[PDB]
């Protein structure tokens, strides 16, 4: 028995999946010192006393600090806030930085080579050790205390007791030396948690909930587990909390006055309704989900008019499996191409929705009205860079005819086009994927800019072009029925029809705002006027 | 710290004088009783 | 825009009294 | 005792009741079935909106419907002090009676309730506002060390208010700190009925409000108002009914015999709609008579099939939901009046919420100034529930000359891209 003790479940003290976390922490500090020093002495060196942890906000690195004390064999940590450490008489700020790192030299004097680590905890080591040149109009007191604490933590006078703990939500105020070699190397990040340690999230919180049999079998864990991604701890448990709140209320009465239910709650038991209720209109992540962009460009779902809205969907397949399973070729780019109001913006949406890949996103120029062509340039690019982070992707740049900023007067565009033209032939770094799927309306153009031969293939996206087909997606939208198609029918017969899938949900609409007598006859002379020709 | 550093220099002067006089005071009534006694 | 201004902060000593009072006032009784 | 009514805040039926369920819900049963779900109650509200609202009068009902120790207040920055170190001392003090009471009791404290207002004024995002001292990204520090982290507090709630939700610190808002973050809107026609019901309550009892004002027509009249604009319009028809008695004259005079006889008249009503009180939201009539200057007449029928078609329109982007958007554009010669039959459509469509952004507002400015105002105009047009909008004089947005040709491409491909952007969902 050296330091660590003999309870080490790290699951009875309350961490989730942090595994792998602690394990590197042992493999690489922690180690020595439970070793024969002879050995240590035979190969020469000395111990390493600093660590740095630097997650996300809320990201379970305040609660280790007060359990590595736990599960440590000695005397005890002790934690110290950045923004106490200052007090208004001259002098006292150094005097108190002073004094936190006493008892470990008294200790290698009295017992030279001999006793224990010491531990200090660091909390929010941001707020003090910020920079020494920076400031202005502030006596001097900062600087002076960050010299003071990096000569004592390293310096002529020599220590061997102390482990220095370091913890900060923003990593890029702190001082420099500090994270160089010497003082607090090492560093260490904590990232968010992934699938299966969000079910051991849920399963430590929920357990007091279970042993009292409060909570309802419906429930299951592993599909709220699945439900929920990108969240963190703090959402995890704000969800329990909302769960359980919903139910609080829902026992509750009274808003003139208020009162309990005369203690009827039995069991108050929690039903996946309140779950479902509680991830839908409480909880929300910090990462943000990839939904209201989902459930916007499908807006009316895809309806079947034919064959040609087949073809493009098997071939779209085609290339993600090709993408999946290949390894000569590790980039696939296609090309959707048609004339305007045809259905591009949704048929490329779906594509990238059936095949499952971990990262989507679909960068259009909505999100960039009244950027210049550099923030642009800046967008996309950080759009690839974090498409370069994973196993596979798929990103979807739509409509590029205005991403380039062209009026057919000159003509006139923008820096855009060569970022778009170097990106697109960048491989991944080794052992990757990805696949880039672009819509248009003017291919002619495109060619012009020596760009469709960069393009590996394209397909073509058609507009209802006979009157048959007509007939049957007005029959699957369901709006004119019984003797009105009859006469619509008749009346098609010949002359064929030019009309864009777009166009036909604006048509419909504006003719259904008569009475009932003439309805068809407005909606044939709208077609027969704008119908237009080929 | 302005006033109370006046009441501290106000009081110390006076106690400081009081005291130094009576002590020159008892210092020449000494002798009297001495001679006296001799 | 070259224009920079600063705000600033002061700091204090302080000394030792209370009880001087009480020695001084015992020698004068 | 105590009673929803009595508070007098109406208009906010869902936004109480909400924030009833989610923060004081957990303690209300005996605290035996609360224990044994080991959960920790929420500690935290944010509201913010834009001013006159109502937000001040909800953190005043709260804090005064608890049967606890009265409410601390910070009125904004009123933490921060020249001697180094005395600024995070301070905030350290407004939780000292808690802790205590945590460690003298425990899980049987009161609640210690902590008002601030402006909190935008002290914490603020760090590295930013750097512009010396660093007293600033200090205390930001010492509040969140405070709020969560070592020792555990379960006895206090603080509640913030704020009109600016895009600079408080990101870490000061996830889940454990200030986890309620609700919303305060504009009330629609039914709350403007609640505001005026209450605030005109003490003088029908009373019979000094003659019979012959009729409530709803001032709830309908008024449009864009807010809690604010309809008590200073009560408040001003008090004033013009209430100065008849007066005789300014040299030697100020008052008459105390037909004083008794004070009543108050929709006329006073109507004056003060027109002469002092002018909500910010909307367009005011004022708008509509400059651009209609004089009127419209009957010169044959093409000025008949202009309206009828106008009506259809405005119809069906209302009833219908396969098309959220519509469109129409006006085309003639000119000198022909193509900005009065575009005004008096959209006065008469009765909608919410109407706007105009023409050219003459915006003399002088560049590419950009345009973007962002035009982007302005467009965004307040996303938080309704329908809305029309009239670009008016087009090729002026974008400075045309037939020599050349010349234009700026920034308007245009803004104007491209906005008229194809659907709203939020149901709008
Ligand atoms: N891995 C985890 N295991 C258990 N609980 C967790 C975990 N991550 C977060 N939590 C829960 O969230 C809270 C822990 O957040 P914590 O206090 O560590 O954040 P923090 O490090 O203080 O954040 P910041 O660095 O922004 O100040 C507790 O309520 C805890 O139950
Ligand atoms: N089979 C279908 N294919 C495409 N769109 C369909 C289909 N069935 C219904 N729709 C509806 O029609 C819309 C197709 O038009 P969309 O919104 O994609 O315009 P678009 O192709 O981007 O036009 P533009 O390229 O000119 O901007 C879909 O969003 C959906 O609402
Ligand atoms: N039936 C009518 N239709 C339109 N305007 C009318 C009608 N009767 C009278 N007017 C008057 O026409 C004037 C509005 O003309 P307006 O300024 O809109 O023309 P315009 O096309 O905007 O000119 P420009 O395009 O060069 O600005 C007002 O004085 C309005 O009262
Ligand atoms: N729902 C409401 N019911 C009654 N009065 C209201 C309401 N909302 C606002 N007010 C009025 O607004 C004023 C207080 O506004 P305040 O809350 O301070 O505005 P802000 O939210 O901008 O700080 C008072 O005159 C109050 O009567
Ligand atoms: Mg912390
Ligand atoms: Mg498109
Ligand atoms: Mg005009």
């Amino acid at each position: 028995q050296s330091i660590i003790n003999p309870d080490w479940n790290f699951e009875k003290m309350g961490i989730g999946g942090l595994d792998k976390e602690f394990s590197d922490i042992f493999r690489r500090a922690f180690a020595s010192r439970v070793f024969p020093p002879e050995i240590v002495e035979q190969m020469g060196c000395k111990h390493v006393k600093g660590i740095l942890l630097y997650g996300p906000p809320g990201c379970g690195k305040t609660l280790l600090a007060r359990q590595i004390g736990k599960m440590l064999n000695a005397r005890e940590p002790k934690v110290v806030n950045g923004p106490e450490i200052l007090n208004k008489y001259v002098g006292e700020s150094e005097a108190n930085i002073r004094k936190l790192f006493a008892d470990a030299e008294e200790e290698q004097r009295r017992l030279g080579a001999n006793s224990g680590l010491h531990i200090i905890i660091f909390d929010e080591i941001d707020a003090i050790c910020k920079q020494r040149g920076s400031m202005a109009g502030s006596t001097g007191v900062h600087d002076t205390v960050v010299n003071q604490l990096l000569s004592k933590i390293d310096g002529v006078e020599q220590l061997n007791n102390i482990l220095v703990i370091g913890m900060t939500n923003r990593p890029d105020l702190i001082d420099e030396a500090l994270l160089r070699p010497g003082r607090l190397e090492v560093k260490m990040e904590i990232g968010l948690p992934d699938e299966k340690g969000r079910l051991q999230i849920l399963h430590i919180h929920t357990a007091r909930m279970r042993g009292h049999q409060l909570l309802s079998a419906d429930v299951d864990i592993k599909e709220l587990a699945v439900e929920t991604k990108n969240f963190s701890g703090a959402e995890l448990e704000g969800l329990v909390r909302a769960a359980q709140s919903t139910a609080m209320n829902r026992h509750i009465k009274a808003s003139t006055k208020v009162e309990v239910d005369m203690e009827k709650a039995e069991s108050l038991q929690v039903t996946r309704g309140d779950f479902l209720a509680s991830l839908e209109n409480d909880i929300k992540p910090a990462f943000g989900t990839n939904q209201e962009d989902y459930a916007s460009y499908i807006m009316n779902g895809i309806i079947k008019w034919g064959d040609p809205v087949t073809r493009v969907l098997d071939d779209g397949e085609l290339l993600v499996q090709q993408t999946k399973n290949s390894d000569r070729t590790p980039l696939v780019s296609v090309l959707l191409e048609g004339p305007p109001h045809s259905g591009k913006t949704a048929l490329a949406a779906k594509i990238a929705e059936e095949s499952n890949f971990p990262f989507i996103k679909i960068c259009s120029p909505d999100k960039m009205i009244g950027f210049s062509e550099t923030a642009k340039c800046q967008a996309m690019k950080k759009i690839f860079d974090d498409a370069y982070k994973s196993q596979l992707s798929c990103v979807v740049v739509d409509d590029i005819e205005r991403l380039l900023d062209y009026v057919p007067i000159g003509p006139r565009f923008s820096l855009v086009l060569q970022a778009l033209l170097v990106l697109l032939k960048k491989a991944p770094p080794q052992g990757r994927k990805l696949l880039i799927i672009g819509t248009t309306s003017r291919k002619d153009v495109l060619q012009e800019m020596e760009m469709l031969n960069a393009f590996s293939t394209t397909i073509h996206v058609p507009n209802i072009a006979t009157g048959e087909q007509l007939l049957e997606a007005l029959e699957l939208l369901g709006n004119f029925k019984d003797k009105e198609r009859t006469t619509i029918a008749q009346q098609v017969k010949g002359k064929k029809v030019w009309i864009g899938i777009k166009k036909l949900l604006m048509l419909i609409e504006m003719s259904l705002q008569m009475d009932p007598e003439y309805r068809v006859r407005k909606f044939l002379a709208l077609l027969r006027e704008e119908g237009a020709s080929p | 710290l302005a006033d109370e550093s006046l009441e501290s220099t106000r009081r110390m002067l006076q106690l400081v004088e009081e005291s130094k006089d009576a002590g020159i005071r008892t210092l020449v009534m000494l002798d009297e009783q001495g001679e006296q006694l001799e | 825009s070259i224009s920079k201004q600063a705000l600033s902060e002061i700091e204090t000593r302080h000394s030792e009294i209370i009880k001087l009072e009480n020695s001084i006032r015992e020698l004068h009784d | 005792d105590w009673n929803f009514e009595k508070m007098g805040i109406g208009g906010l039926d869902k936004e109480f009741s909400d924030i009833f369920r989610r923060a004081f819900a957990s303690r209300v049963f005996p605290p035996e079935i609360v224990e044994q779900m080991g959960c920790k109650h929420v500690k935290g509200i944010l509201l913010y909106g834009p001013p006159g609202c109502g937000k001040t009068l909800l953190a005043r009902q709260i804090g005064k419907m608890l049967n606890a120790r009265e409410p601390k207040v910070v009125n904004g920055p009123e933490i921060l002090n020249k001697y180094v170190g005395e600024s995070e001392a301070n905030i350290r003090k407004l939780f000292a009676d808690a802790e205590e009471e945590q460690r003298r009791l425990g899980a049987n404290s009161g609640l210690h309730i902590i008002i601030f207002d402006e909190i935008d004024a002290i914490c603020k995002q760090r590295g930013s506002m750097a512009g010396s001292t660093g007293v600033h990204d200090t205390v930001v520090n010492q509040l969140l060390s405070k709020i969560d982290g070592v020792e555990q507090l379960n006895n206090i709630l603080v509640i913030g208010m704020t009109n600016r939700p895009d600079l408080i610190d990101e870490a000061l808002l996830r889940p454990g700190r200030l986890e309620v973050k609700m919303e305060i809107g504009l009330p629609d026609e039914k709350g403007r009925l609640q505001i005026l019901h209450i605030h005109t309550a003490r003088m029908r009892g009373h019979q000094l409000l003659s019979a012959d004002v009729d409530i709803k027509e001032l709830a309908v009249e008024t449009k864009n108002f807010s809690g604010a604009e309809l008590e200073g319009l009560v408040r001003a028809a008090q004033s013009t009914a209430m100065n008849r008695h007066i005789k300014a004259s040299t030697k100020v005079e008052v008459d105390m015999e037909k004083a008794e006889s004070l009543q108050v008249t929709r006329g006073d009503f109507l004056a003060s709609l027109e002469n002092d009180i002018k909500p910010a939201f909307g367009t005011n009539q004022e708008d509509y008579a400059s651009y209609i200057m004089n009127g419209i007449i009957k010169w044959g029928d093409p000025v008949t099939r202009v309206l009828d078609d106008g009506e259809l329109l405005v119809q069906q982007t209302k009833n219908s939901d396969r098309t959220p958007l519509v469109s129409v554009l006006l085309e003639g010669p000119p000198h022909s009046g193509k900005t009065a039959l575009a005004a008096k459509i959209a006065e008469e469509s009765n909608f919410p919420f109407i706007k105009i952004c023409s050219p003459d507002k915006m003399i002088g400015f560049s590419e950009t100034a345009k973007c962002q105002a035009m982007k302005k105009i467009f965004d307040d047009a996303y938080k309704s529930q329908l809305s029309c909008v009239v670009v008016d004089d087009i090729e002026r947005l974008l400075d045309y000359v037939p020599i050349g040709p010349r234009f700026s491409n920034l308007v245009l491909q803004a104007l491209l891209v906005l008229l194809k952007k659907a709203p939020p969902q149901g709008r």
